[PDB]
């Protein structure tokens, strides 16, 4: 009933080929939180007690 | 009240229910008894062939 | 042997999307009587007792 949040990924993560003594490179991710809320749908119908 | 075939309220008088609301079949509460021969009380019955 | 009756549906029933305090809509169905009565098919054939 309170809804949902989804952490959608957007980051260009990367890795590199290297020799024995080479400097290993540094990287970072990225995200954007999307959200979802429910909504009601409803209707009424009416009749005589007969 | 409301018309028959009112746009929002379902009633037994609406046309859409016509011929789904059949009466229960009852006995005849008003039947007269069967008549019987009066001459066969008053006249003598005779052996006949 | 009595035959059959069928309640054919014909009504455009409906519902709506609703907020918290929006007061809800009212709807009604619709129908038609359809009916089916049996009919006979028959034939005769004739032969000598011999």
């Amino acid at each position: 009933a309170t809804g949902i949040v989804i952490p959608h990924w957007t980051g260009d993560v990367s890795a590199q080929w290297i020799g024995e003594g080479d400097m290993k490179p540094i990287t970072k991710g990225n995200m954007t939180k999307r959200d979802v809320h429910p909504a009601k749908i409803a209707t009424i119908f009416v009749a005589s007690a007969e | 009240g409301f018309s028959a075939d009112h746009s929002q309220i379902a009633q037994t008088k609406d046309t859409m229910f016509t011929g789904y609301l059949d009466p229960v079949q009852a006995k005849d509460y008003f039947a007269e008894a069967e008549k019987t021969s009066i001459v066969q009380r008053v006249a003598q019955k005779i052996p006949m062939g």
